[PDB]
């Protein structure tokens, strides 16, 4: 058990952080032409703008969320939020999911034309939102923020590189350890999957000027 | 590094532009190599299509990777005079998509034998090691023979190989040879001009061992026999260029964008030079988006439409304001001057023969064939017989031309048109209307059966002492087109609006056509004529040519050109489109396609009647010989069934016949030398005696009908077939679809000149051999499927009637899996029948029966009247009365080796066509040293024929057309008969060979040659009997002018000695069926119409998916919303289509542009893709064939008589098919019939 | 003022025969992949209809083009920047796979392989290439109104019989059909390029074709709501969008595009146009949208006007390219001779693929007609095709460009009849549409006789500027897979080097 979570905590981060960046650089200097976001819309229509929306706008609200509640208004206080604003951004990001995986699961023309990875990390992102969302009940039991202290320390520990980044999680709820691991796995697996598209979030547009001419190059 | 890449973002940014909008990048395009990649290639190879379009287009052929992967048309050809447009780049869609073939999933790659069959073939030969008598214990069974002709068209294909297939092809002709005849062995090919060597090669093998070779042009109705009767030729048409001289076009019955597409731009091109161009179609077609006016005649009433523009053309062009251009013209090169006689009927008159000059005292002064040359009157009011008048072709030299000339003092003479004004008495002339006739679908209008007019005549004292009233072809046409001259006839029109016998207000009643467009037009056209000096033309298609009454559309479009002196000018003219008829270098390869440079004759046969017997489509004909006659023909001297008339026509010389004999033979010299006589009179005798029969009197008594069947380069069963359902159940032996009882069944008259039995003789065909590169609806049908190369495997060359260039089909590549070029495929067959045969076949005598050819001295042979010598009453003699009969001697053992050489009779013989003959010992001197000789058997020394390469240049060495060494000598020999020099016409051209190996390097045009009447000029366009005019060559007839008047006594009694308003026929197909098995939705009858298609060319392409993606997924039908609404039927809903013939499913396509009351099933959609069960028949849904059926017409039977004398595809019965109606309705049920469980239910 | 060039086209509708020839060459050789197999970067369409994808012209339902807004700024119809973005994660407005068709394919298989004994003959059905499963029914097509194939009422819902009082036109006797054949038009002021977020489409400078790049395309798939034309196909199996490249490959060394070459009914005309790249943004954006097309004949340079030429060479156009200008087809027919209008000049696009409407048969009357102002040919008033429907095809509206246009063809030919048939000069069809004879002898040339030569002036892209054409020509092509295409830093992970490359470098200077 202590083996296991030393492996799982402070050894597992590291390979799953070095495959994702390596991954990441790797795909994107030979492999152009499979970075994209692979839409299936024009295929199947129906339903994908509620959905697509519900799950994008909540895994998003989690994501800015998870990013600067972990990496980073008392303790208890940012809980609080954690629970009420993303448990509503999970509940929206869950809903969206499950509305795709149905999709792409029994509607012919979307599974005839699926890769097996599209399945695998979509059902697995369906499985984190619903674990995130079981965590709230266990966060509930220590409102004073005392389980998100353990967790966030953690954290912390990992993206600077201190050791014993294990300690930090000492007695915190089982699902939280689930949580962190099927998450750092989704890590692990992205350079492989559809999720590079994330990379390409298009910020720039917002302030490019509208017409693009290359020059003879 | 594109990742380290993105840090130069700033540095890649240029200057902006447009005030902020826009953006110049300096940034990386390396990955625009990604399409410049896939355009790359190997290389590219010249080719070109063998299918029936007319294009003949060149093609760039691209391989990459090694592979075919697509094609785009060479833009190199010749350029024409700067003046006009040029041909490229030629194409069409269905060309664009031929690349789609090579490797798709209905490509055939192995050969292919039903496994019934091979099952039984196998066990055979373990007890039978002569493969002969292998076959022989198979088909001497009828319960085996049985259980392999139901299975057709059911499944089980299984792969086999070559040598197995061969041995039992081989053993199987050699079986059916020896023990029935070398006739009951047949090859059916079409169109030789798309792929000459192709033909060439199975036309090959089946000539050698003496089976026959079925013709295409009538079976097809591409064939205007009009043309032949006017002009005593098959087919002859000025070039697409030409159109580009032409001020004034008429595209009748024509979709030009559709069906002559890579021509189409000369159309559209030529308005921009002023021309004017008017589309008459029913529909809104195609054609007519690119005209200045669209009329749109009732279907099927055309000709009522041209004669009354011919009416206004003669009253205002030729009688009220005489044209001298016009005048002239008819003069110099019609029959109108020419003499008729009248025959005496109850107080009337009734046009007769053309007078001859034989019937005068002193015969005119005419010692040779003085009863085949016809007479006129000069200016002077004398008799004359007129050069080139049929009579001088043969027995004398140097007065069968145009010269305005007296054919007995050889004086200048000048020929009077109109006797008017110097008549001895105006006599009543009948002449018979059919307007009145007609069904309940086509307006009709009443006058009487026969219209009196007065015609001006003079009365002649005849040779035998009797006496005669005449009057001119001209005078008989004024009246009888209705034009009054002053004589008060009161069947003559006061004026356009008189409905009258022929006249605009009559016309427009008959077809819906405004008497005012009519007018205006037929005017205009008629002066473009007079002021260009006949730059006017016509360019017609199928949409007229494939009426039962084809002549009439014809004549009355003809007429209209004839009268403007249109007919010989550049930019003038008949201009007729419909098949690739057109093998330029003609009498190059008809010796090698059909052996005649080893054997002569070969066994031609006319594949409407063909047939219309064998697969017994006679057993149910509605039509009668009878409701067609003339009404002043004696009604008694004409009974008996249509099939009768071909049986007669048969023994008496005028068509040719398959089986020819009831006996084998191979077996008829033995008899004669038993019984102390030659052959020839033994066969003579054994005929008048009724010891031997035609074959054609006992088609069904187990040894007269054909059993073995090849076909290549054709998908008859799918496609061309009429009457498929009879097909399958008549010579395949499957089930069949047909609905309606026989003439049996009903009680009906039997025929008089064929036996009849109550349960027809059924599964007539032993062994059916195709040859294809995809899997079609005929190779689904058959016992044995041979994968050919595509022709972009394989080396051939085509010509076409558009252009004048001769260019090649190349191999890009070997051909795939185990495909072989028909060349190949036939050499193979032909040397295995060498060794299967030894032993069964040795050297043979073979009597052959031949008809009475055009173009040879015999086509004079019954100059008055029709006398049968089975009737008693003449003569049998063979040649005059009736056929030729030759003897033949087959080297069996030998016919690989003969196959693969040039033989000797090009050398002892000669060669030649079209009437005249040339030496051509230097071409085949030049032979031995491009193809190399045998070095030993039968043909040691004579030039090779191995590959096709040898065979393309033996067909261009040989003929006039490639040759401008045999140009000469053809235009030399030409020059004895007519006594006028031609060899001019080529002596410029004299050092020109062309080679195989140039035309791949640039196609080439071809050199002027007297196999043809355009000239292939650098300052004028080829127009079609241009030589005629300008050379003063006689054009084939009976007058040696262009016929309006047909004086046979056949074609007088069929009531069309002069062209006549015909309505569409009633096939009687439809009202004992409808209503018969109803599905619960209402039911119409409608016009079926097949025009050809836009997704395919024919049958071909028809299954390629990008076709298929093109047009509607599968086989549609087009109907008028209206017709559609009152039905029930939306777009694209299932419907089924049929009559007594049989059934045919498909989708609907409902559109406005489709008239009420007729639906387009556009040609050939076939049966092997996306159609469901049929709810009549319970089998598969069949094609539009389904619901057609061949009824002959006795007109186009006409044998011995000039212009009317038989030639391969030249005359013979036409396959028309457009007066067909069939009953339509929406299907409920949609069974697939299938086992997949994946059928509907079409509601309401 | 900043002169760039770019090979225009023309299309003369008066000769298409619509034959689709054009469509096939370009499908065997760009998109016969899974994919983009329902995808015909060349299409031809039966007018009236609704196209392909359906009711592509209704840009109230597409959302494709640019708006001009009430301040003067141009806007993609679409949405500004953040509008769009807010639609990425679901394009409401794009079109699903059935507005074009369900690609299929036929069991032929069926037809060799099926079974001894089979109760019935064998048939090929069809197959989605989709889902791979049977189809009961092929419902639609990519040319399914192929030649008024469909109910009037069905056809005539054509966008472009807007304003137009459309029931006689449903009257047999009043029938008219036309063709509108289209590809990408590659315009000026493109809105796919504008409605990109990766910024993945660009337009090339050399020459003006407008490509999608397959590296840097992210498959955000807004570009195909944002052309208005509906010339962008999403590949759905690359995940990445695709376009008619305008043949670049060949017009880079002087070839015409593979639909031009191949038109057989010679109707297409490629030709240099120059134009003043910084008078874009005012001419896309002027007010009224009757004015955009002469707005964008103003953007159009004279090429013999050496004001122009000498800016054109201080820009950097090639010497060919300004020579092939000097003598372009598409520039006599747009600019001096007037027969050739934009595609939707409303679009605010400025296309560069331009159309000589087509002539037709003359309208139904009481009788036969008189001679008029043409004699026995046409006069332009009594041509079937409502020219207003055209006029809202081709010039936002307007019918006298389109008047203009068709009155001087059939000017031509009165002009060219009195020459050819009756032997005299008769230039009063001329006169009253401004065309000199010589003009309407050099129309003659270009539109009847239509050499090879006149109808493709394409001058070469000049691959060499710019660039190093030397190590490229002796070792492009060889794909080993060297990893080091595509970036202009030289480092690699893969510690490789560009195989048409030289990397030892002179040290003799
Ligand atoms: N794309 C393509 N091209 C091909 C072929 C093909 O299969 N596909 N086949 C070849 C061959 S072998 C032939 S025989 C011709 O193409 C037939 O075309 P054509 O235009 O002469 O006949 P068609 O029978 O199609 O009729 C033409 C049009 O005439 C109209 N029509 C039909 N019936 C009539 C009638 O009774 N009277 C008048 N005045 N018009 C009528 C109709 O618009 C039709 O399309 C030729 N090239
Ligand atoms: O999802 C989270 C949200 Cl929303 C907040 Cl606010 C904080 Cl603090 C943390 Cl840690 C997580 Cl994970
Ligand atoms: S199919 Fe015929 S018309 Fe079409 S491209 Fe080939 S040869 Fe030309
Ligand atoms: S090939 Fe030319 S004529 Fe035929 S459809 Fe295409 S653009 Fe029109
Ligand atoms: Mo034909």
């Amino acid at each position: 058990m202590q083996f296991l979570n030393m492996f799982f905590f402070d050894i597992y981060p590291y390979i799953a952080g070095a495959v994702f960046l390596i991954g990441s650089w790797l795909r994107y200097d030979y492999g152009q032409y499979t970075w994209r976001a692979a839409s299936s819309q024009m295929l199947d229509r129906k339903g994908m703008n509620l959905a697509s929306n519900l799950f994008h706008i909540g895994i998003l609200g989690i994501f800015v969320g998870h990013f600067f509640g972990m990496l980073t208004l008392p303790i208890e206080v940012k809980q609080k939020m954690a629970m009420f604003a993303g448990g509503a951004s999970g509940v929206l990001c869950l809903i969206g999911g499950v509305l795709l995986l149905k999709r792409r699961l029994f509607s012919p023309r979307v599974r005839a034309t699926t890769t097996g990875a599209d399945i695998l990390i979509l059902s697995l992102l369906v499985i984190q939102c619903a674990l995130g969302l079981l965590t709230i009940p266990f966060s509930a039991q220590h409102m004073d923020g005392s389980e998100m202290m353990k967790l966030v320390g953690w954290a912390q520990s990992v993206v600077t590189f201190h050791g014993g980044a294990s300690q930090h999680l000492d007695g915190v709820a089982f699902i939280f350890r689930l949580h962190l691991v099927l998450g750092m796995t989704l890590f692990l697996l992205f350079p492989f999957s559809r999720l590079i598209h994330i990379w390409s979030v298009p910020v720039e547009y917002l302030t490019r000027k509208y017409q693009l001419v290359r020059a003879r190059h | 590094s594109k990742f380290l890449d993105r840090f130069r973002y700033f540095k890649q940014k240029g200057e902006t532009f447009a005030d902020g909008h826009g953006q110049l990048l300096n940034t990386n395009r390396d990955w625009e190599d990604g399409y410049r990649q896939r355009w790359q290639h190997d290389k590219i190879v010249r080719s070109t299509h063998g299918v029936n379009c007319t294009g003949s287009c060149s093609w760039k052929i691209y391989v990459k990777n090694g592979l075919v992967t697509w094609e785009t048309q060479q833009t190199d050809y010749p350029r024409t005079r700067p003046d006009l447009p040029n041909h490229e780049p030629r194409g069409c869609p269905r060309g664009a998509s031929y690349s789609w073939y090579l490797y798709s999933a209905n490509r055939l790659k192995y050969p292919m034998m039903r496994k019934r069959l091979m099952k039984m073939w196998r066990e055979a030969k373990a007890l039978h090691s002569d493969p002969v008598e292998a076959w022989a214990s198979i088909i001497e069974d009828a319960d085996k023979a049985k259980s392999f002709k139901q299975a057709r068209g059911r499944g089980g294909f299984v792969r086999s190989s070559w040598q197995e297939v061969n041995e039992l092809i081989a053993a199987s002709n050699v079986y059916t040879i020896k023990n029935y005849g070398p006739d009951r062995v047949a090859g059916f090919s079409p169109i030789p001009a798309m792929s000459m060597v192709s033909y060439a090669s199975g036309a090959r093998y089946l000539s050698l061992i003496g089976g026959t070779c079925l013709s295409f042009y009538d079976w097809y109705c591409d064939l205007p026999p009009a043309s032949p009767q006017t002009w005593g030729e098959q087919t002859d048409v000025p070039e697409s260029a030409d159109w580009y001289n032409s001020s004034y076009i008429i595209a009748w019955g024509s979709n030009v964008p559709q069906t002559r597409t890579p021509d189409a731009h000369f159309f559209t091109e030529v308005r921009y030079k002023g021309t004017k161009t008017v589309a008459v179609t029913p529909d809104y077609a195609e054609i007519a988006k690119l005209c200045d006016l669209w009329l749109a005649p009732k279907q099927g009433t055309d000709a009522a439409m041209a004669l009354a523009m011919g009416h206004v053309m003669l009253r205002e062009f030729h009688l009220d304001n005489p044209s001298q251009y016009f005048t002239d013209y008819v003069r110099r090169y019609t029959d109108m001057p020419m003499l008729v006689m009248l025959e005496e009927r109850d107080g009337y008159y009734a046009a007769g023969r053309m007078l001859r000059a034989a019937d005068l005292v002193d015969a005119l002064g005419q010692e040779n064939n003085p009863e085949w040359k016809t007479v006129a009157f000069n200016t002077n009011g004398e008799m004359v017989a007129p050069n080139g008048s049929i009579g001088f072709r043969w027995g004398e030299k140097g007065k069968w031309n145009l010269e305005q000339r007296d054919g007995k003092t050889g004086e200048e003479t000048e020929l009077q048109l109109s006797l008017l004004g110097s008549q001895d008495e105006i006599a009543e002339v009948g002449f018979p209307y059919f307007g009145g006739d007609g069904t309940e679908h086509f307006n009709k209008v009443e006058l009487e059966n026969v219209l009196l007019h007065k015609l001006p005549v003079k009365r002649l004292q005849l040779a035998d002492g009797s006496t005669a009233l005449v009057t001119t072809v001209y005078d008989l046409t004024l009246a009888n087109y209705g034009l009054e001259r002053g004589l008060n006839d009161v069947n003559c029109a006061t004026s356009y609006d008189d409905v009258k016998a022929y006249t605009p207000a009559w016309a427009e009643q008959i077809t819906g056509v405004s008497r005012s467009q009519i007018i205006r037009i037929a005017r205009e056209f008629a002066d473009n004529a007079d002021k260009t000096h006949g730059r006017s033309m016509i360019i017609v298609g199928a949409g007229l040519n494939h009426w039962y009454h084809l002549d009439m559309n014809y004549r009355g479009l003809i007429n209209m050109l004839i009268f403007c002196g249109c007919v010989g000018q550049s930019g003038g003219g008949w201009a007729h489109y419909v098949g690739q008829e057109k093998l330029r270098p003609q009498t190059g390869w008809q010796p090698l396609a059909f052996a005649l440079d080893w054997q002569r004759p070969a066994r031609h046969m006319n594949s409407t009647s063909y047939f219309y017997n064998h697969s017994s489509q006679w057993r149910y004909e509605t039509v009668t010989a009878e409701e067609l006659l003339s009404p002043m023909a004696d009604k008694s001297r004409y009974t008996g069934h249509l099939i009768d008339f071909n049986v007669r026509a048969e023994r008496m010389g005028w068509l040719p016949s398959a089986p020819q004999l009831g006996t084998n033979p191979l077996t008829i010299a033995g008899e004669a030398e038993k019984a102390g006589m030659n052959p020839v009179d033994y066969t003579v005798k054994s005929l008048k005696e009724g010891s031997i029969r035609f074959a054609a009197e006992q088609p069904e008594n187990g040894k007269n009908h054909p059993r073995n069947l090849f076909i290549w380069r054709s998908n008859l069963l799918g496609s061309s077939g009429k009457g498929h359902e009879f097909m399958l159940k008549y010579l395949l032996g499957t089930e069949h679809g047909i609905q309606g009882k026989d003439l049996g069944q009903q009680g009906g008259v039997k025929p008089e000149e064929v036996d009849w039995q109550d349960n027809g003789l059924e599964g007539k065909l032993d062994l059916v051999v195709t040859l294809d590169f995809r899997l079609s609806s005929t190779c689904l049908y058959s016992d044995i499927i041979l994968p050919t190369a595509t022709w972009y495997e394989k080396d051939d060359m085509n010509t076409s009637d558009m252009h004048p260039f001769i260019h090649p089909l190349s191999a890009a590549v070997d051909p795939a899996w185990e495909a072989k070029s028909d060349w190949e495929i036939y050499k193979a067959i032909a040397k295995k029948f060498s060794e299967v045969c030894v032993g069964h076949l040795g050297k043979e005598t073979d009597i052959v029966t031949l008809p009475i050819q055009h173009d040879s001295a015999a086509e004079l042979a019954q100059p008055l009247d029709v006398k049968d010598w089975k009737k008693g009453e003449c003569d049998l003699i063979p040649g005059k009365t009736a056929p030729h009969i030759m003897v033949v001697e087959r080297d069996y053992p030998a016919t690989y080796e003969r196959f693969t050489s040039i033989g000797p009779l090009m050398e002892k013989i000669g060669n030649g066509g079209k009437g005249i003959a040339w030496n051509t010992q230097s071409e085949m001197d030049l032979l031995r040293k491009l193809n190399y000789t045998k070095a030993e058997g039968p043909a040691k020394g004579q030039p090779m024929l191995n590959t096709a390469i040898d065979a393309a240049e033996m067909i261009l060495t040989l003929a006039p057309e490639t040759n401008g060494q045999v140009a000469v000598k053809a235009w030399a020999a030409l020059s004895e008969f007519t006594g006028r020099d031609h060899t001019h016409l080529a002596l410029n051209k004299e050092d020109e060979k062309i080679r195989f190996r140039d035309i791949q390097a640039q196609p080439r045009k071809i050199i002027s040659s007297p196999t043809w009447s355009g000239l292939e000029d650098e300052h004028v366009s080829y127009n079609a009997g241009y030589t005629n005019v300008h050379e003063l060559i006689p054009w084939r007839t009976l007058s040696g002018r262009q016929q309006l008047y047909q004086d046979h006594q056949w074609m007088r009694d069929f009531g069309e000695s002069l062209l006549v308003y015909r309505p569409p026929i009633d096939t009687r197909s439809v009202k004992e069926v409808i209503g018969q098995k109803s599905n619960g939705n209402q039911e119409k009858a409608l016009n079926f119409l097949t025009p050809h298609q836009k997704w395919g060319i024919h049958s071909t392409y028809s299954d390629n998916l990008l076709m298929l993606t093109l047009g509607r997924g599968g086989p549609v039908v087009w109907l008028s919303e209206a017709d559609a609404k009152d039905l029930g039927i939306a777009d694209n809903d299932w419907i089924e289509v049929f009559n007594s013939n049989g059934a045919l499913t498909a989708r609907a396509v409902v559109s406005q542009r489709v008239p009420a009351g007729m639906t387009m099933m556009y040609h050939a959609q076939e049966r092997i893709v996306n159609l469901p069960g049929s709810e009549i028949t319970q089998q598969r849904g069949g094609i539009h064939n389904s619901v057609t059926r061949i009824t002959p017409k006795p007109t186009h039977m006409i044998g011995g008589y000039a212009h009317l004398a038989y030639g391969f595809n030249y005359y013979g019965t036409v396959g028309s098919n457009r007066d067909e109606f069939v009953v339509v309705r929406k299907m409920k049920n949609i069974d697939w019939l299938d086992g997949e469980g994946n059928d509907q239910v079409q509601e309401s | 003022m900043k002169i760039r060039s770019q090979v225009g086209m023309v299309l003369n509708l008066d000769k298409c025969i619509g034959c689709h020839t054009c469509s096939v060459t370009a499908k065997n050789v760009w998109t016969s992949r899974e994919g983009v197999e329902y995808a015909w970067f060349n299409n031809v369409e039966t007018k009236p209809g609704q196209g392909f994808p359906t009711d592509w012209e209704n840009q109230e339902k597409y959302k494709g083009g640019w708006i001009r807004k009430i301040n003067g700024k141009l806007q993609p119809r679409m949405g500004n920047r953040a509008m769009l973005l807010g639609k990425i994660f679901a394009n409401p407005h794009l079109p699903g796979i059935d507005d074009y068709y369900e690609p299929f394919d036929f069991d032929y298989q069926n037809l060799h392989t099926a079974p001894e004994g089979s109760k019935s003959q064998p048939i090929a059905r069809p197959r989605s290439l989709i889902t791979g499963e049977r189809m009961a029914k092929i419902e639609k097509g990519p040319n399914w109104e192929d030649d008024l194939g469909g109910e009037f009422d069905k056809l005539a819902k054509d966008k472009n019989f807007d304003n137009i009082q459309k029931a006689m036109y449903s009257q047999f006797e009043n029938t008219f059909m036309m063709y509108l054949p289209r590809l990408c038009e590659h315009c000026l002021n493109p809105a796919c390029v504008a409605t990109c977020p990766s910024g993945a489409i660009y337009k090339r400078e050399e020459d003006g074709i407008v490509l999608i790049d397959q590296d840097k395309c992210r498959g955000w798939r807004m570009c195909i709501t944002g052309c208005p034309y509906k010339k962008i196909y999403f590949n759905w199996k690359s995940g990445k969008s695709e376009k008619c490249i305008f043949c670049y490959p060949r017009i880079e060394a002087g070839q015409p595009t593979v639909c031009s070459e191949t038109c057989v009914g010679r109707i297409r005309y490629l030709g240099v146009l120059l134009y003043d790249a910084d008078a874009i943004e005012r001419a896309a954006s002027t007010e009224n949208e009757k004015d955009l097309y002469q707005r964008q004949l103003d953007v159009f340079l004279d090429p013999n006007d050496p004001k122009v030429i000498e800016q054109a060479i201080k820009d950097g156009i090639p010497l060919s390219v300004i020579e092939a200008a000097q003598q372009s087809p598409v520039y006599k027919m747009a600019m001096e001779w007037k027969l050739a209008l934009p595609l939707h000049p409303e679009y605010r696009t400025l296309p560069m693929v331009w159309y000589v409407p087509p002539l037709s048969p003359i309208q139904s009357a009481a009788d036969a007609g008189e001679l008029g102002s043409n004699g026995i040919l046409p006069d332009v008033e009594s041509l079937r095709i409502p020219v207003q429907y055209l006029a809202n095809l081709l010039t936002a509206g307007d019918t006298k460009p389109v008047l203009r246009a068709l009155k001087r063809m059939l000017a031509m030919r009165h002009y060219k009849r009195a020459e050819t048939v009756d032997g005299k000069v008769d230039t009063r069809a001329l006169e009253e549409v401004g065309l000199t004879e010589a003009q309407a002898q050099e129309m003659y040339r270009y539109l009847a006789i239509a050499n090879y030569e006149d109808r493709f002036v394409v001058p070469s892209s000049h691959r060499e500027l710019a660039r190093e054409a030397f190590p490229e020509k002796n070792g492009c092509g060889f794909t080993f897979g060297d990893g080091c295409h595509g970036s202009d830093t030289k480092f690699n992970l893969f510690n490789s080097r560009r195989i048409d490359a030289i990397d030892v470098t002179s040290k003799t200077e």
